RNA sequence: GGUGAAAUUCUUGGAUUUAUUGAAGACUAACUACUGCGAAAGCAUUUGCCAAGGACGUUUUCAUUAAUCAAGAACGAAAGUUAGGGGAUCGAAGAUGAUCAGAUACCGUCGUAGUCUUAACCAUAAACUAUGCCGACUAGGGAUCGGGUGGUGUUUUUUUAAUGACCCACUCGGCACCUUACGAGAAAUCAAAGUCUUUGGGUUCUGGGGGGAGUAUGGUCGCAAGGCUGAAACUUAAAGAAUUGACGGAAGGGCGCCCUUUGUACC
RNA sequence: GGAUAGUGGCCUACCAUGGUUUCAACGGGUAACGGGGAAUAAGGGUUCGAUUCCGGAGAGGGAGCCUGAGAAACGGCUACCACAUCCAAGGAAGGCAGCAGGCGCGCAAAUUACCCAAUCCUAAUUCAGGGAGGUAGUGACAAUAAAUAACGAUACAGGGUCUUGUAAUUGGAAUGAGUACAAUGUAAAUACCUUAACGAGGAACAAUUGGAGGGCAAGUCUGGUGCCAGCAGCCGCGGUAAUUCCAGCUCCAAUAGCGUAUAUUAAAGUUGUUGCAGUUAAAAAGCUCGUAGUUGAACUUUGGGCCCGGUU
């Protein structure tokens, strides 16, 4: 539940007033493979 | 609502409440 | 406050601020002290002679106009009892409270209370054989001490 | 006031009380009981070497499914039976049982890469070899 | 029982500036507290204290002038040796050219600095600033 | 009698009820308070006996004799254990009934141990102010309890003197309260929970995320019930103070639809 | 008194009944040799010290002993114990926790090399001997210094006649990584220092390792795949507890190094002496007395005058 995670927890971010980068197809994603 | 009362070890009424529904130790050389 | 109490009472005696000569008094230094040892002659403690002469004769109070304490004038003339007052007086409300306690088996409280008092007679005399006026161990116990205090 | 003692000459009572409140922490405790050497799996070690039990496939969910397995090992110098999450896809297929793997800690459980309920080892080598090159093509397995 | 009337004397008087009241007075006094204040009064940091002479301890009355933040003592009265008496400033000093912690030494009752000029050290008394 | 309803129950040898009288054991209503005493648990009729305490008053006495306290000791609500006594009430266990959708109205009657006391045990409670004990200073006010001081102040003598009671002012020591924030705190709130990042008056005890667990083992106390001391492996990212609302089948109004008040988890 | 090199319950005879302990004796554990020291830098502390020096103990476990000034020696002996070797079956020989090296145990650790030239030791002694030690080989333990490119011209883009950026554009310069006459170097060699000659036009002589919601720096990137009782109809869209299912492009950090595991330290004021907290968040014994422990009221030569010489 990688996409519910972030999308839920950087909109409090918003509300505490912090910059966070707008959402994409590159977010949720195993950025790096592992071994 | 109630405050639950508070304790760190389950009190004895209570663990009657849930309850109801050898040799010795090693030290070794 | 108090030493087995929870109270914080302050009744007590002032001392004046002079340490000579009451203007009235102008009476003498020896019949004072002629009046102490005729008093003691009775067999009074120093501190019903005190309350003695205060209240019969205009004396002050003695450590101004004699120069001298009591209990150092009757230790002058060989007056002074074998046990000091309070540790006397002590005694005798403990052998009291224990006749008692004989009497009265149940009586709980009492029995609390003759510990306060016999905590508090065991501070004294480990005062008292401290300073050298007892012998160095005076062994108070239960039995005796009724023979001990009349 | 503030609860300790404060005298000048009252350093026995704070060494001692201080020796049973250390007594109350955890790492002093995990120290000093030598659970490292006792209770446990390895010997107080980093790494680690064992012969491969057999596999079992830990996965996600169903059908709709995120391929995440481990694998069931044996030490060798202790005995104890543990299980360790082999890495990144594909690499089943490359160990088998009784492969003799090479074994270290996992690390970090936050949102993500890897929450597995209970495993903490991970296979850092196969074959005496490695698994990062055995991935990326460099090196061969070789045969039993 | 009163352990220290040092550390009344001074808690009295710090609870005397920061309410604003103009005079403090002080029971019991003693030898110790007399010199503390003397070493206060002479680095200026109070007013003008004298000294009421009952037979039983005595008391004393403290002119305050504003100007002070805070005094207090250290308990126990710690052995200071001199190679270290720079750490205690750096203790409990808000900084290193004012405010001053006041030693007892073998000399005398004396703040920190003459202790440093007279190279003599003892045990540590109390801070004032 | 009993319940929302019925039944078991007692009664024409008169139940229930009224009056006269007796017997038993237990408890002391109303007075009863934001009052008193006790180290705490706790303590409420009268009188007598025995001893004890606190506060106040003291131009009495000793001159540091003290504060806190592992070992050790005394007491310790209710419950519970062994013999004796007593057994009126209430009443675990137990016996019996209707079990009627719902008991939102899960009970009725009888009733052993107990409840009371003696001689012994046990030593725990939400044993709570959830606030160790001793000492210092810091703010306004009004009540109240105990003692003491002063009043060409009041009232009762049967002649107005003592005393008693009341009123005014002061003081010591208490139980409590209203406001405030000079200060503190995460907040509720606090004259202490203040004098603390500007951190040190003296000293005992206790705690180190949650489970496992007050478990297992050992020791010790106990006739028993049980008490005191008390871990680990393993596992997990979690587990106090306020305000704010969706939700309403909370209701009240209007003219199916709107408006006001309204309280916001365990099994 | 015996014995010892010598004091001494070190041992024996006789006679006393003592010695240690809450200031924690005695017992137990130590994955404990002790110290000089090491890591961590606000201070205080926490952790480590098998290891280059100093002191102790041991040569597979115990014991005994010969020689000698010195040994309870082990590259000396004797005996037992545990291993275990040679055979002619009668007998004999053994001690790598010295240097190399082998087996085993393991996450975990080098050459069965050269030499006494240096440092020093032993002897009858300048001469001999020394796996003490030095040299080299293996060696990304750790630590220091810094190559992988530099300068123009052209054509554009600029800041706009002085100053930067781009290009399948162009030019000559410079030199070490390597190959090596030689000489230094060395006990003799290898390597370093020096240098005749050769040695740069990029796939050349090509740098990796981690990452890219936030911590914490850098994507309003690309493509492919499995599924859908949802649209469309064979083109596809969207969703896909796919915890992205797999690959590529671009970017960031560090850089001859980078990541990971474990342990420990700091930021930590979660060990609190400096410096925690206990009404309600963990945490004030039910209450009182009381021994050791800790702590404990005030007071006793102050003040004044004299001189001299030291430092700014």
């Amino acid at each position: 539940s990688a996409k519910s995670f972030i999308l839920r927890k950087k909109e409090l971010m918003k509300r505490r007033g912090r910059k966070v980068a707008k959402d994409s197809k590159f977010t949720g994603r195993k950025r790096r493979h592992r071994f | 609502g109630h405050k639950s009362y508070k304790s760190k070890h389950a009190s004895k009424g209570a663990l009657k409440r849930l309850y109801k529904g050898g040799k010795p130790d090693k030290q070794v050389s | 406050g108090r030493m087995h109490s929870a109270g914080k009472g302050i009744s007590s005696s002032a001392i004046p601020y002079s340490r000579n000569a009451p203007a009235w008094f102008k009476l003498s230094s020896e019949s004072v002290i002629e009046q102490i040892v005729k008093y003691a002659r009775k067999g009074l403690t120093p501190s019903q002679i005190g309350v003695l002469l205060r209240d019969a004769h205009g004396v002050t109070q003695a450590r101004v106009i004699t120069g001298n304490k009591i209990m150092r004038i009757l230790k002058s003339n060989g007056l002074a009892p074998e046990i000091p007052e309070d540790l006397y007086y002590l005694i005798k409300k403990a052998v009291s409270v224990r006749k008692h306690l004989e009497r009265n088996r149940k009586d709980k409280d009492a029995k609390f209370r003759l510990i306060l008092i016999e905590s508090r007679i065991h501070r004294l005399a480990r005062y008292y054989r401290t300073v050298a006026v007892l012998p160095p161990n005076w062994k108070y116990e239960s039995a005796t001490a009724s023979a001990l205090v009349n | 006031g503030k609860g300790k003692p404060r005298g000048l000459n009252s350093a026995r009572k704070l060494r001692v009380h201080r020796r049973n409140n250390r007594w109350a922490e955890n790492n002093y405790k995990k120290r000093l009981l030598g659970t490292a050497f006792k209770s446990s799996p390895f010997g107080g070690s980093s790494h680690a070497k064992g012969i491969v039990l057999e596999k079992l496939g830990i996965e996600s969910k169903q059908p709709n499914s995120a391929i995440r397995k481990c694998v069931r090992v044996q030490l060798i110098k202790n005995g104890k039976k543990v299980t360790a999450f082999v890495p990144n896809d594909g690499c089943l297929n490359f160990v088998d049982e009784n492969d003799e793997v090479l074994l270290a800690g996992f690390g970090r459980k936050g949102k993500a890469k890897g929450d597995i309920p209970g495993v903490r080892f991970k296979v850092v080598k196969v074959s005496g070899v490695s698994l990062l090159a055995l991935w990326k093509e460099k090196k061969e397995k070789p045969r039993s | 029982t009163r352990s220290s009337v040092l550390a009344d004397a001074l808690n009295a008087i710090n609870n005397a500036e920061k309410t604003g009241k103009r005079q403090v007075l002080i029971r019991p006094s003693s030898k110790v507290i007399i010199k503390f204040l003397q070493v206060m009064q002479k680095h200026g940091y109070i007013g003008e204290f004298e000294y009421i002479d009952d037979h039983r301890s005595g008391k004393i009355v403290v002119q305050l002038n504003g100007r002070l933040n805070k005094c207090g003592v250290i308990s126990p009265r710690f052995n200071v040796k001199i190679g270290d008496i720079e750490k205690w400033t750096a203790n409990l000093l808000p900084a290193r050219q004012f405010g001053y912690v006041i030693l007892t030494t073998s000399a005398g009752i004396m703040d920190h600095e003459e202790a440093r000029r007279k190279h003599v050290s003892g045990k540590i008394l109390g801070f004032v600033y």
